[PDB]
Parts: C-alpha cells; structure tokens; sequence
C-alpha cells in the first residue's frame, strides 16, 4: 500500500469516470443527428428498391448483367467499419461473421473481393489477409456518398468487367436505441421479389430514349442509395454502442473508487496505529 | 500559494477603516518578515499595524506565546469599543513549538506525538476572536462610551502538507474556526491567484456580513462558477452542443478569467460591485475572449475619469436599488463605446 | 423529566466532541491509546452515555445526537462505535433544499430499523416500501431522461415519473417556525393522515391532481382544497 | 430609389467622421489626463522618498 | 453604392479607433519612463543626502 | 533448475508464469474498459491464461467430502504434456470450463464433449 | 517577480509553468483512452508541451564523464527568447529532439537541420 | 538509509522476474554514480547508447499502448526497445 499513491490513483480514476460520462453525452448527441439524417435516407431507398423490385417482374423485357442469375466464381464484400475505439465490440462482431460467410466461401473454392470504408476494417483485414481491392478511411462526422462512391465505383468495375460475380452488403441494422446486429445482404444480383407483371398504367418511357443506357443509368443509382444508407445506419449503431460502453466504464470507475478507498482507509488508521505504537514505546 | 499574501493584503485594506490590524509572524525566517515589513510602509500605512516577530532563532516558549500575546494586544481594542483584524502566521508552527515544550517538560504524548491539549492551545487562542454587544463595552469601558459595538476578527494560517486535510492539527483548526479560505495549489501554479477553490471553500456566517450592493451582485457568481465546475469538464472533448450549455459554459470560464488580480493592489467596494455588475447582467457576454484584464483596466479608468459621483456613493453606503441600478446600466453602455 | 413521568427529547450538538475529549482526557491522564489513537475506554464511556437514554415503565427520554465522520471514513472507529447504538438515520441534503422542498430530508438515504412490518405494522411497512422504491426508479429514470429525453419514455414510464413527482412534493410541510419565512400558517400531520396521504397517491388516487397541490400543503385534504382553489 | 442611396449614404460617411472626431479627441484626453497624472504621482513618490 | 458606404462606414470607426489606440498606447510607454527616471532621481538623491 | 529439473519441465514452467504475469497486467485494463478493446494477441493470451488457472485445479481424494467429486492423481509428465499443449494452442478449441477440476488434459476433451 | 526580473521573464515564466500543468492532468486521459480523442486545440498543445519539456534539458560540462558529450552554458536573455518563441509556436515544425539536449533556441535550429 | 549510502543501486523487480526477463535488472530506477569511468573505453563507447534508449522505450510503451497506428520514429525507437530488452 502507502497512502500518497494510492490517493493519487484515487484521484486518477475519479477524473477518469468523469471523462466517461462527458464522453456519454457527446455520443448521445451525436446518436440523435445520426438517427435524423437516416431518418431522411430511408424513403429515397425504399422508392428505389421498390422500383427495382417491380421491375424484376416486368414484361417486354430485355437482359441485363445487373439482373441476371449467373454463377458465383468469386464474391465481393462492401465493409462498412468505424474508424475509432470505444465503440465496445460492433467491428469485431461484424468482422467475424463476415468472416464465417467468406470461410463458407473459401470452402467451395471461392474467392473473396473486399473493400473498406473503415480504417478498422483495412487494420483488421491486411493483418488477418483479407484481398482488400477498395479502401477509404476517415469520411467525417457527417458522411457524404460523394467520397464514398469510389470504392463503389471500383467494386461496380469488377462486376461489370465480367470477373466478380455476386456482391454483398455488410452493416449493422439500427433495430432500436438499444439493440442493434449485424447482417449481410444481396446488393448487386437483384433478389427475389413477389409479384406477376403489371401489363398497363399510363406511358412506357423506356424507347423515348435508349432503354440499355437509362436502365445502366438506374441500376447505377440503385446500388448507390443502398450503399449510401446502410453507411449512415451503420453510423447511428455506433454512437449507440459508444454510448452503452461509456455506462459500463463509468459504473466500473465507479466500482473501483469504492473499493481503493477502502484501501486507502485501512491504511490510514494501520499507519496511524504503527506511529502511536512507536512513539508511546519509545518513551520507555 | 499565497497564504501570506492573501493576510498581508487584507492587513493593507485596512489603512482607511476604523479597523485596526494585527501581523503575528510565527517562526518565519528573519530576511521574509523584513521584506514584508518594507512591503507594509511602501505600500500603505504601518502606523495602523502592531507586528508581533518570532523568527525561527528564539526559544520555543516565545513562539508558543506569541499568538497569545498578540491576541492580548488585539483585545485591548476588542473591549475598547473599537474593531480590529489579527492574522496569525502560520498556527502549524505554533503548534510545533507547543509540541516541543510539551515533550521536553515529559508530558504524555498524543496521536501525532502532540500533547493531550493542543485542541485546548488553538480552541482557546481562537474563541478570544468575538464582537461585542454595547452593554458590555460600555460596562467594560466604564462609560466612556456608550453606544458602540467593538471587536476582533481573526485570521489564522494553516500549511497543509501534500494537502492533507485529516492531519490532526488541521482538523483541529477546522473544527474551531466557522469558515475557511482553501487555497488550493494546482490552481495556483496555473496562474489563477490568488488560487482560492469554490466548493470547499465556505463561509459560515453567511450573507449577513456582506455589504447590500456586494450581496446582491454576487449570488449568481456562485451559480455560474458551480455550473462550469461540471461542464468544463465536458467542455474539453465536446463540440455540437445544446447552445444553453455553451453559453453556460463559456460564461462560466470567462467568471472564472475575471476573478484574479495582481498582488498588492486592493479593490474599493465600489469598483468591485461595478465589474461584477458587468459580468453578471451580460457586459462581458460579447467580450468573452483574452482582453478581460484590460478591459477591467480600461473600465476603471474610464470611470474614474467621467462618473466618479457613483464611485464616492457606492464606497460610501454600499447601497443599491433602482436608481443605482439603472445608474450602473449608463455607466456600462457608455464604457462599451470606448477602448 | 423523565421520572415526572414524560416523554424527553435530549439534543447532543455533537456527539463527536464527546468522544474527542474523552480521548484529550485519558490522554491527559496519561493512559496507554488504542487503535487510531482512542483512549482504551471508547466503548465504555459510549455506552455510559447511551444506556441512560432509554423508555422507562414510566416516561422516557428519545434523542436525537449530531453526528460529525472524520475524513468521511464510515470505518473509523468512532463512527463505528456510534452506529452500534443508533436506532434511525436523518440525512439532510443541500439538493432537497435548493429545490425549495423544507425540510430538506433525503428520503433515500434516511433509514430507521424501526421500519419492519411486524414493528410498524403491514400497512405502513408496505407503503413505505412503495414509496422508497418508487423514488429510487424515478432517480434512474432523471439520468435516462437527461440523456435521451421523454420522447423515449412509455405512458407507463411517463405515469410512474409523474407520480415520483407529486410524492417529491407531498414530503414536503410547513413548520410553524416557517410562518416568519413563508407566511404559511404551519400544520401537525398524524400518522395515519401520513400513510393514507402516501397511500393514496401511490393507489393512483388523485392522479387528477396538479403536483403544485401538495407543495407546502400538509394533510391530503387539504390537499384536495388547494387544489379546489387551484 | 438611386436618390434615397445617394442621400443615405452621405448621411453615414459625414456620421463616421463626426464619431471619429469623439474617438480622437477621448484619446487625446485620456493622454493628458496619462501625462499629468504621471507627473503628479512621479512627485508624490519622490516627496514620500524625502520624507522617509 | 449603398453596401460599399455600409462597409466605407464601418472600415473609418474602425480606423479610427486604431488611431486613438496608438495614442493610448504611446501614452502608456510615456508614462513607465517618466516613472522609471523620478523613481531613480528621487533615490539617488536618498542615498546622498543620508550619506551626508 | 533445468540441470536438476530438465528444459521441457523449465520451460513450461516459466512459459506459465509469463502468460499468467502478462494477465496480471491486462487485468487493470479490463476492469476499466472491458474486453473490447484489447488487441486480438491479448485476446488470445487472456483467453489461455483463463484455461491454464482452470487447469490448475485437481479434485482430491482427501476432499471427496466437502465436493462429492473422485480424486485425482497426475503424474508430472501428464501434467507438463498438458501445460505444453495448451500454452502453443493446441487445445483452443475447448471451452474454459472443460478444465475445471479434471485430472489429465484427456479428462478435460471429455469433459468438453458433454460440455 | 515582474518587478525585480524582466516584466517579459516573469510572463514567460508563468506561461511554460501553465503549459506543464495542463499536460499533466491530460496524461492519464491519454493514456487509457487514446490519442486522437483529442480535439486539434488540444493535440497542438500536447505538441507544444512535449517541445518545451524537452527544451528543459541541458549538457553539464560536469556531466559529460557519464554522457559524452560537451558542455553547455546558456545566458538567461538566450534562454527568455527561446522559450518565448517556442510558446508562441516560431518552432512549432521541429521535431521534439530537436530540443532535446541543446543550448540556445540558434542551436536548437542548427541541430533541426542537421536532424 | 543503505540506498543512501552507495554509489549505485541495481533493482531486481518480482514482475520483471516473472514476466521472465532475468535477470530483472530495471533501468531508470538503477543507477552507477562512477558511470562511464568504470568501463573499458569500448563498453564504455558502446552502453551511453543502450542506457537512454531503454528508459525512454519504456515511456513510449506506455504512452502509447491504444494507438493501432504510429508514427514510425517512435516506432523504430519502440521496436529497438523491444529489441534491446
Ligand atoms: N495574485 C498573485 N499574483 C502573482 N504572484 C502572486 C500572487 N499571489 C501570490 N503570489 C506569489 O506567490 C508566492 C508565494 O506567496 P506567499 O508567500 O503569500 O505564499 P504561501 O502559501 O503563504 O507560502 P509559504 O507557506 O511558503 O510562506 C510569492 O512569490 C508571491 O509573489
Ligand atoms: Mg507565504
């Protein structure tokens, strides 16, 4: 023991737990223009994917790469990731069930394409030896889909070069204030949709111009706001869990004081003992 | 951390009251009592302040003994009908000596080695320090006056170590005096001085001993200086925040730039109550940036060239109401013009 | 006063210095210190002390005893000695009073082992249980609400934060003494006007009410008659 | 509407240049009122060194 | 014409009170020399004549 | 000694204390942030010096009362062969609790079988 | 003080004084929760403070047996300069050795060059 | 009162002993008064270098156990540390 050190630790620890609450505060205002700003994504990429999904049961079709089913030689993975710590263990929890699809994969023989839009990713990733072909670290408080479309851009180039085959979407769903998980999702071949086609409403603009180039053009758009939105998701999950790991250091600060400063009284009153003792002996 | 700043300068606001004071130097070294003695004259005035010296040199019944000869001394004018302020230097030393007496003469030690009584040594050293109510003065000076209602304010000095508060002679005094002025150390090698720390420290007399414009002008300072003691700390890693808290805030750290000044030059009730008019109604809001100091300057020059009238009323009654209120709002709107 | 056959009330300005100077006496004497420095005949001379302050066949003397714990150490022997004798725990808080409610007794931290359904009985016990742990949920909930806000809040969160509320102020009472700071005329609460009060609120009567209706208001029906004037 | 700029606008040049004459001419109060308070004090401190 | 007399309006307030500012200024350097030369002549003139 | 005591035996020994010590440090660290933020090698090392505590352990026969358990005796080669494969990694794979109060690390595969 | 030194020493003085005692209370904030937590404002003084920490440092010609290195004797003028240039950020570019182990603030920029 | 007494001072430490660097001698808390004068000019040459690298190693492994990424002087200065211990 010895009683300076231990009220300095005393001291140290105290300052720290005020830190962590602070630190729950940012986070919580943070988390609030988070949700806002998904809020105002959403209905653009619901319209958008209900576009797509009633065109994957048209009639008068015609043919598409973005649209058929073709075979899986390899895959790629659109990795969305934070860029700072404290976050408790969202990155870890993604990365690893990404990395049990992508060892699903590696058992068939197939090959994983990834990009990162997190420095914790590209970390985690060309440590581990995940083929990173994309990256962009550091996007900001407010993320832009501007800086973002790059490594879209890239992924998109692999796919319609004709050598990647199947795209996915990894993020973390902001299910409730509280609760969130992460998932991986069908981005580029479209998915299954319920439907017959719809055979008439009002003018079929598609030969007023080329069709080809109009629906490149859209499918472009499409796999933008899905990318878009699940990365602004992604943010308003990790404020949360900002926020939830700061309570848990905070209490734990709190544990620690309670229990150093009994340390530091039964040392007193030990220390105290031993000087009386010596005193009052020595004075023979 | 200015212990004996903080006295001597109280010791020097004196010269123009009816208060008389006292400087008890215990065991100070010979070459500092000097230089504050020659503080003293060049400063102010001498002439109203007995000075009791005990230099480290002198056996250790004349330092044990000389906090109560001076209280002696200060009792004379107690009794006499009239006011006076006592400063005892360093009481830690005091006690140091009491202790050593008391082991040389092979009394029974305590729990710092202290004998049983040094409760007894400060407790009755201190509770001398009283105001007086007129029958007793009256009766004491046998009628030579009649109305009037002496006494002796006191204030001791106590050198913690490391800061150590449960140490058995500080905790002593504590429990003795009602109030204490905390300088704490870290404030003071921040440059804050004089380093005194809100929230430790207290006053347990209360607003009763305030003059009426000082008490009315202060109440929010406490609130203000308490709200940035816990959002300061936020303050260091937080952007994008409710703009009450910044204000609050912000407020709250430029309160905290304005109390602090140089050493020797004591502040009239008047220039007081104005700058902290001008922080509490807003004055500063727009000014909230490092020009505080002088900015205080240049407003005292300014009020002092043109709108003395108000200085001279307000160091004479300490008043305050409408009129003074709204004579207070001029003076600072037409300050905001100049430099 | 007691052998005249009365209920007393013996006031201790601080029981600490009694103890501090038993130690300056034995120190004085010059007997041999036991632990932190006491005198070897702490407890002795506590209990002399506490021993004579209790119920009689005939009169008795209660006491209330200001309690001072040195460097805020809860395991020092004094503080020690002297909670072994203790019966009820009144904590005053500078937050109650900043809020304006008088008197300023915390009631989370205040604790009396008088407090036992077999003692007091069920009723009381039971509501006393209520209303303690329905102030404890409403100061989790301040820290959450500070947080979020009270768009997170359910109605049943909402109503039990509402009802904290109205308790918050019932607890409150004007003193006789408090007619020179306050001009209200002052009242004396029975207990069971105090645990029907308490009760009622908790049951979910006078839901209606606003909380400013039992600020400063005594009894529960004079509750209701401010609130008629309300 | 070109007339009301005009007028207006030497309205604010001829306000600047009466506020700049106040300015200036505080200034040159506040160096006199420097200066003879300086040689004031100056005196009071060497008398005061005399008499010590 | 009626932004640039705004902006000509606020620019000569301004520049005035940077005038007067230098005026302060230089009074203040003024006043810690005269200071600093009565200060010396008046102890001087202690040491000599006590000497004496 | 490993000139009285030999160099596989030493080195166990001492691969023990270093893993159990690097622990010891990691502790304070958790107790304030958790086990989150830790880098992923003192995941790993926390993860193992869990298992070697848990391995520590051994039922008794001569406490067969106090637990209800049957005892244990180890031979020092089963002992060192069971440090040596948990401090290279070889039996990552089981959970902690497999270790707990188990004899031979064969008890403890076992034992993680019915979990 | 500001009257028996140099109005400027004893402002100097009192800013490097000031610097030194908000790192410190920021070390155990660093420490455990990193770096870059920091805002810029914050990070420019760690930088500072990190410099004027180093810039303390000097060769003793006394001290030269247990270092090997010459001796050095700095004036006070040299030394006012180059503090109060190094607070007022003229060196806020150099590397932090490069004030490590110097004399006056010139030499401190030879040694940036050759570094 | 011994440490007061001599010329140096070399500490053994129980968690540098089980951490396993042995023998657990822990620079910055040891200390040769006669220094340099005690070595041939070789070791003496070689060791000015060694004793200022470890200390401050350990400062930067401490001020910098969190930051994932680094700058690459203090990197260099943290690996010879590793490397030297
Ligand atoms: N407001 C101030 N501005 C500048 N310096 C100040 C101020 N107040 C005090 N000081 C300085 O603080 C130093 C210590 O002052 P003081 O002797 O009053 O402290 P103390 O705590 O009573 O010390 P000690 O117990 O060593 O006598 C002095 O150098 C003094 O000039
Ligand atoms: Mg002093």
């Amino acid at each position: 023991a010895g009683a300076k050190d231990i009220r300095s630790k005393i001291a140290s620890v105290q300052n720290t737990q005020k830190i962590t609450k602070a630190m729950e505060m940012v986070a919580a205002s943070k988390m609030r223009k988070s949700q806002d700003r998904m809020a105002a994504s959403r209905p653009y990429a619901e319209t958008m994917r209900k576009v797509i999904g009633h065109l994957a049961h048209g009639n008068l079709e015609y043919k598409h790469p973005y649209l058929e089913d073709r075979d899986v030689k390899r895959v790629g993975y659109l990795v969305v990731s934070t860029d700072r710590g404290l976050a408790g263990g969202l990155n870890i929890n993604l990365f690893k069930k990404l990395l049990a699809e992508m060892k699903t994969w590696t058992d068939k023989g197939v090959q994983a394409d990834l990009a990162m839009i997190g420095s914790k990713g590209v970390s985690f990733f060309n440590s581990v030896g995940g083929n990173v072909v994309a990256q962009v670290t550091g996007m900001g408080d407010n993320p832009s889909l501007s800086e973002l479309i790059g490594p879209v851009k890239v992924m998109l180039q692999a796919y319609d070069e004709g050598r990647l085959d199947k795209l996915y979407i990894v993020s973390n769903k902001f299910i409730n204030t509280m609760s969130q998980v992460p998932t991986i999702s069908q981005l580029l071949p479209l998915p299954a949709s319920d439907d017959d086609d719809l055979k008439h409403k009002s003018w079929d603009y598609l030969y007023e111009p080329d069709p080809k180039a109009l629906l490149d053009t859209l499918l472009r758009r499409y796999v933008e706001s899905q990318v878009y939105q699940g990365v602004v998701e992604n943010l308003a999950s990790e404020q949360a869990a900002r926020m939830v790991a700061m309570k848990a250091a905070t209490d734990n600060g709190g544990s620690l004081i309670k229990e150093l400063q009994l340390v530091y009284n039964k040392a007193r009153q030990a220390s105290i003992t031993q000087e009386l003792t010596e005193i009052v002996s020595g004075a023979a | 951390t200015g212990k004996t700043a903080l006295a001597i300068d109280a010791i020097i606001n004196q010269r123009d009251s009816g208060i008389k004071a006292i400087y008890v130097a215990i065991g100070q070294k010979a070459s500092t009592i000097s230089n504050v003695v020659r503080k003293l004259e060049e400063h102010g005035a001498l002439a109203n302040t007995i000075v009791v010296v005990a230099t480290a040199s002198e056996s250790a019944a004349l330092q044990y003994l000389a906090p109560y000869a001076g209280a002696a001394m200060g009792e004379y004018f107690r009794d006499r009908g009239e006011d006076a302020l006592i400063i005892y230097d360093d009481l830690s030393k005091q006690a140091v000596a009491y202790r050593q007496i008391s082991l040389l003469l092979r009394r029974p030690p305590g729990r710092e080695a202290f004998p049983g009584d040094v409760f007894y040594l400060h407790s009755r050293l201190l509770e001398r320090a009283a105001r007086v109510n007129a029958e007793y003065v009256e009766a004491f000076t046998k009628g030579e006056v009649k109305g009037k209602t002496g006494s002796l304010t006191a204030l001791p000095i106590i050198e913690t170590q490391a800061g150590d508060v449960s140490a058995f002679v500080p905790t002593n005094v504590i429990s003795i005096t009602d109030g204490q002025i905390f300088l704490e150390t870290n404030l003071f090698n921040a440059g804050i001085r004089p380093a005194v720390n809100p929230g430790i420290s207290v006053s347990r007399v209360g607003g009763a001993a305030q003059t009426k414009i000082m008490k009315k002008l202060s109440g929010g300072i406490r609130t203000a200086l308490a709200q940035y003691r816990e959002l300061a700390a936020f303050s260091q890693f937080a952007s994008d925040l409710d703009d009450a808290t910044r204000n609050q805030l912000d407020h709250g750290q430029k309160v905290t730039e304005l109390l602090k000044q140089k050493q020797y030059a004591p502040m009239s009730v008047a220039q007081q109550s104005l700058v902290l008019f001008a922080a509490e109604r807003g004055y500063l809001a727009d000014v909230e940036l490092s020009k505080i100091g002088s900015f205080e300057a240049a407003l005292l020059a300014y009020v002092d060239r043109d709108h003395a009238p108000l200085m001279q009323e307000i160091n004479q009654t300490g008043g305050y109401n409408d009129e003074i209120e709204g004579k207070l709002k001029g003076i600072l709107d037409s300050f905001k013009a100049t430099q | 006063f007691r052998d005249e056959g009365r209920d007393v009330l013996l006031f201790v300005d601080n029981i600490y210095r009694y103890t501090l100077a038993g130690t300056e006496v034995s120190a004085l004497l010059g007997r041999m210190p036991s632990a932190v420095g006491y005198q070897p005949t702490l407890a002795e001379e506590m209990g002399v002390l506490q021993e004579r302050i209790t119920s009689t066949k005939t009169g008795s003397i209660t006491s209330v005893q200001a309690v001072y714990v040195p460097a805020d150490d809860l395991t020092d022997p004094s503080p020690a000695t002297t909670f072994a004798h203790l019966d009820a725990t009144v904590v005053l808080s500078r937050q109650i009073a900043s809020l304006g409610i008088y008197p300023a007794v915390d009631p989370l931290d205040s604790t009396s082992r008088q407090l036992d359904p077999l003692v007091v009985g069920q009723e009381h016990y039971d509501t006393a249980r209520g209303v303690q742990s329905i102030l404890q949920r409403y100061q989790e909930l301040k820290d959450i609400i500070a947080i979020l806000g009270m768009d997170e809040l359910s109605e049943e969160d909402k109503l039990v934060v509402a009802r904290a509320r109205k308790i918050q102020r019932f607890l409150s009472q004007p003193f006789f003494v408090a007619e020179v700071f306050t001009g209200s005329p002052g009242k004396y609460v029975s207990l069971k006007d105090t645990i029907r009060g308490f009760k009622g609120i908790m049951e979910g009567e006078y839901d209606h009410l606003p909380e400013q209706a039992f600020y400063m208001v005594g009894s529960i029906e004079e509750a209701v008659e401010k609130a008629k004037k309300l | 509407d070109l007339d009301l700029a005009k007028a207006s606008a030497t309205d604010q040049l001829k306000k600047a240049k009466a506020e700049a004459q106040v300015i200036i001419e505080q200034a040159n109060k506040r160096r006199s009122q420097i200066l003879d308070e300086a040689k004031a004090e100056a005196e009071q401190e060497r008398t005061k060194i005399v008499a010590q």
